[PDB]
């Protein structure tokens, strides 16, 4: 939601001038003011570094919830600063180990389908049937039918 | 000199077009390399799991053979003791 | 489980260390007892290369190691390596600190005293167990069969020993210990394979020859007929794929390797086979318990797993024994772990709970306590 | 498939896990106080005899001896556990390093930057040669 | 080494840990006050001992996790 | 005029280099296309055969269970016979 | 990070010197290693004519020079020229004084000792580096692939060597070094071009023949079929424009030049091709690590960049090897700089930071320190 608006609120005119200079090529005239997202694929390459194209499509779709295909300077700003690294310190590695210890309430050293399933159910979050399997792929990186330390560690890596 | 300037500008626009084609090819190259790396990793995993399955099948087959033969012998002996 | 305290039934053996908590059906962790230092130089930096891989880890990196067993024939010849093996067994394969668990080692009959005393001294000083007890490897195998009489032939991998027991009273003057076992059969197989062209020399390739022996060899019911058949037809030649390809074909080496058990003259040993040392062990017993020993002959140990040995041995003993007695050979399917199952049963008994060698007793009499009343 | 909902689930479960850690810590503190009161009974000795005072002091000295023995044993065990933890941490760090350190490097930082430096030097070569006349 | 070394080490720790032992030869009021003080000392020692027990439990589970992680390589 | 001609020669060499880039890019891309297709086909086949082996192994499990039960029966019969 | 400095990962090679700071992806400066004195008289005064053009400068004035490589086959035959090349590399292509930077040279296996000792003596006395270390050119190429096992065939321009490695333990008895490489292929191509009329003789025209080889030649999947096809159709004849016009047409010389790698009898060498020295190098290894070496065959070096070699080599080895093993040939697209990328990775490691040959150590033991523990 507006969380990434708050995250982008750090960068004031200091980078806004550069962003407007980059976006000037986007607004090349001969338009009705709609200002689509067509150029963004190469606009994110104005400096050279580019994240995965699937992430680019996700960035295109997730903002502009009206589907207007109109890129406001605020949404363009937040999507382009997302190219720069933005992580909220990702908890603490020892804190992450403590969180995993809480997760492994079965004291087995591993989390299976039912364990994490019930853990997420306790939150009451609406979970689809197309889900659960998605989380299985997210966790069972080794495809060994359980969640090991490394699978959780990369699973939650850099997330806060 | 005028003719040469004409040719100079024409080659100039041609050179810009060349640079753009070069960058496009470069991006395509990075992309295809990524794809190949992914698929090859999948190949590794597929081959390894195949091998595991084949080995387990072999072991179970052998054990079945041994136990079956022992059972047959003991059946013959049961008749004998009858 | 929970409160209370469970015993550790370790079983050193020679070739496979079998361990697990008392009261179960099968050992928890079974792994070869080999410690192999690397022998080449090593050029990658930071690879995390250790100085000695023990247990089952050294059966996967055996291509660049020099595996060496720390137990030759029952006795222990290299105490540092044996200590390393025990440390691995306690901490990594069971993950239970020894400070809170009694231990029940096993020892072959007629072994040197110093071996047993050093074993108890190590267990009490280094690992610092609460109490340990040493038991003869054949009485346990008799426990596992649920009998109380019978003469047990425990042909392990280090040493083959034959302890007769009646009504719970062991006969110490009738124990016949013979040093032919699985390891000598592996060496003899490796020596007769050279007659076809396959040469195995490295200490790592001894493991490959052991695998060949386990998977292919069998004991012939009648030796001369098999030698004649294998020399005319080709129905016996079974092939086997080495760890790199180049399949090999074993001909009459199949039943000639384990035949050494019944004719120890093949490897130059003087003594009589396992078919005749059992009869001699019986004949040393009293005249009134020979029928029961004849009827309750028990097989145990790994090497008695050859396909077709329970019939060859019965035929041989029936040839030797008087015609009236009935000869029966007990060959349970769980032969390999019979000693450990018996050890678990013995450690789980309530009557046995006061026979452990408590640590305060060791502190008062020294390591020589093991030969005393607490046997 | 969804991708933002994955992050939403991660955030919600991480907050839930922090709440579980906090409540487990509170339960641990409560149970700590409960067991402390269980093992350490309170006593009051108003208007007591000197002999009973000596008996209580000797019993307290024996309690001191046993508690110090137990704290020594648990301290030695925990220190050995800490050494083992450090060893395992070092070994796992060595494994992770040997797995992943070769994979981190500065990719194409200056290789892309080579646009016309050689070309510029070549052109300036002819320019400098002609500068003589 | 754990036959004479560890026993002497723990005996030395026991001997050094003991403070002065001369109390009851004094006036009753301060005697009772110091008895209450030592009762509080015993309470704090027992509480810390329980804390160390819980820390040992956590570290044992962590060591099991580390053993699992090192085993997972093969 | 001479300066312009020099410029033209520079543009010519740069155009040459650009076409060179184009050719090498195409060649490498076709190569990776070949590798991609071969890897994909082999991955498909390997997964198929591995799953086949898994099915056969499960069948072997069931067979072994049957044989074990029957051996238990024959053993009981033999011991009672004794 | 913090204090301290960066290491110079130089890589002498033979044909192209590749250098750059440790921790990057590609070498900073890559230029041929040739030193060419002028050979004509010279009449213009004050033109600023130097006495020796080295590096990439002598590939532009090669029309009036006599280029001569200072490294023949791995070994260095002309020490003054090599010193000149190093001085150029440090001062003009990187512009970093060597007084403040460790260096990591590379050396082929099985090279003469005196070469290595002279190399370290030069680096410590003339350039006066803080610390230098010499590494075998194949271990680095194994680093760059991110593996830890595998048998690497590093077919450079001077010498082709084939070092097998398992689990980080190099096998010194299985290194097969063969002296056929890119330079001999250039000479053979220059020799077979004369069959159409094109004669290249001057040492400057060897560079033109090298360019022809790089741009046109390819390795045939099957040699006889290609020889038959090129002799009937004309779909193979590719043309190429010399540095002055007069285009030339290469027929079946295209795949006959690099075929010398798999049949060294073409240039009169006795030994077997690079397809059979790899199999021989594998077969000298132990019987239990042959599967891993079969599955992780690594290619490196410049000369392994011929279009279609990763398939010909796999076909040949699959023909030689047992039918069960899987043969896989790792051919990364960054083959040419694989050794240098591996060198950068090795120099960037923290565990390696104490293996450098510090200058005080050299002062105490002389140049023979390199053969000692600091290898």
């Amino acid at each position: 939601d507006d969380i990434y608006k708050a995250a982008v609120e750090q960068l004031t005119e200091e980078q806004k001038n550069e962003f407007k200079a980059a976006f000037d090529i986007f607004v090349l005239g001969a338009e009705d003011g709609c200002i689509s997202t067509k150029e963004l694929g190469k606009v994110m390459r104005m400096l050279g570094q580019n994240p995965t194209p699937e992430e680019l499509q996700e960035m295109i779709d997730e903002v502009d919830e009206d589907g207007s295909g109109t890129v406001d300077f605020d949404e363009f700003l937040v999507m382009m600063v997302r190219c720069m690294k933005d992580d909220s310190k990702g908890k603490s590695e020892e804190e992450l180990s403590d969180l995993f210890r809480m997760f492994d309430k079965n004291a087995d050293g591993y989390i299976d389908l039912e364990e994490l399933k019930i853990m997420l159910q306790a939150t009451g979050e609406t979970i689809t049937e197309d889900d659960i399997e998605e989380l299985m792929k997210d966790g069972d990186k080794n495809n060994d039918g359980r969640i090991d330390y490394d699978e959780f560690l990369e699973f939650m890596k850099g997330v806060e | 000199a005028q003719k040469d300037e004409e040719k100079m500008e024409i080659q100039e626009i041609q050179l810009k077009e060349a640079k753009h084609i070069a960058e496009d090819a470069d991006r395509k190259y990075e992309e295809v390399a990524r794809k190949l790396v992914i698929i090859e990793s999948d190949l590794e995993r597929a081959e390894e799991r195949a091998e595991l399955s084949e080995g387990k099948c072999a072991e179970l087959e052998e054990e079945l053979k041994t136990v079956t033969n022992n059972l047959k012998s003991l059946e013959a002996q049961a008749e004998k003791y009858s | 489980d929970d409160e209370e305290t469970t015993a550790l039934v370790c079983d050193n053996g020679s070739g496979l260390v079998k361990a697990g908590f008392a009261g179960d059906d099968a050992p928890r962790a079974v792994f070869p007892s080999i410690v192999g230092r690397p022998r080449h130089q090593g050029v990658m930096v930071g690879m995390g290369q250790k100085d000695s891989y023990v247990g089952d880890e050294a059966q996967s990196k055996r291509g660049i190691l020099t595996l060496k067993y720390p137990i030759e024939h029952g006795i222990i010849t290299n105490w540092d390596d044996m200590e390393k093996i025990w440390h691995h067994t306690f901490y990594n394969e069971l993950r239970v600190a020894p400070e809170e668990h009694p231990t029940l080692l096993t020892e072959a009959p007629l072994n040197p005293k110093a071996n047993r005393e050093k074993m108890t001294q190590i267990m009490f000083e280094t690992f610092n167990v609460p109490a340990m007890y040493v038991a003869i490897q054949a009485v346990l195998s008799l426990y596992a069969s649920g009998r109380t009489t019978g003469i047990v032939l425990d042909s392990g991998d280090g040493v083959t020993h034959n302890v007769p027991i009646y009504e719970g009273y062991a006969l110490p003057h009738a124990i016949m210990r013979l040093d032919l076992a699985g390891r000598d059969l592996t060496d003899y197989l490796m020596k007769i394979l050279t007659e076809r062209g396959y040469s195995f020399v490295t200490t790592a390739e001894r493991e490959i020859v052991r695998d060949i022996k386990e998977k292919l060899c069998y004991v012939a019911l009648d030796f001369e007929n098999e030698m004649a058949t294998a020399a005319s037809s080709s129905s016996l030649e079974k092939s086997y794929e080495l760890p790199d390809g180049q399949v090999i074909t074993i001909g009459n080496e199949r039943f000639r390797c384990p035949e050494t058990l019944f004719q120890p003259s093949f490897i130059g040993m003087e003594s009589a086979g396992i078919h005749e040392t059992t009869y001699n062990s019986i004949m040393k017993c009293d005249i009134d318990i020979r029928k029961d020993l004849y009827a309750n002959n028990v097989l145990s140990g790994g090497t008695t797993m050859y396909p077709g040995i329970a019939d060859r041995m019965q035929k041989e003993i029936t040839a030797l024994a008087p015609s009236t007695m009935k000869i029966k050979i007990i060959a349970p399917p769980e032969r390999k772990y019979s000693v450990w199952i018996g050890g678990s049963i013995l450690a789980s008994l309530s009557t046995f709970q006061q026979m452990w060698i408590s640590k305060q007793e060791y502190d008062e009499a020294g390591p020589s306590i093991v030969h005393r009343k607490c046997f | 498939i969804s991708a933002s909902r994955k992050l939403q689930l991660k955030t919600l479960m991480l907050q839930i896990a922090k709440q579980e850690l906090e409540r487990e810590a509170e339960e641990r503190r409560g149970e700590k106080g409960r067991a402390l009161s269980t093992r350490c009974q309170p006593l009051e000795l108003a208007g007591l005899s000197f002999a009973e005072l000596q008996d209580l002091c000797r019993q307290l000295h024996a309690r001191v001896d046993k508690v110090d023995e137990e704290r020594y044993d648990v301290e030695a065990k925990v220190t050995k556990n800490i050494t083992e933890i450090a060893d395992l941490n070092q070994k796992i760090f060595d494994l992770r390093g040997k797995f992943k350190r070769p994979t981190l490097r500065r990719v194409r930082i200056s290789a892309d930057a080579m646009m016309q430096a050689l070309l510029g030097a070549r052109a300036k070569e002819t320019l400098d040669l002609r500068a003589h006349l | 080494g754990k036959r004479q070394t560890e026993r002497e080490k723990k005996k030395k720790i026991l001997a050094e840990r003991r403070k002065v032992l001369a109390i009851d030869h004094l006036n009753e009021d301060q005697l009772r006050e110091k008895a209450k003080e030592l009762w509080q000392s015993i309470y704090n020692l027992e509480a810390e001992k329980f804390d160390l027990q819980e820390k040992f439990k956590q570290q044992k589970y962590e060591i099991n996790v580390l053993r699992n992680r090192i085993n997972d390589n093969q």
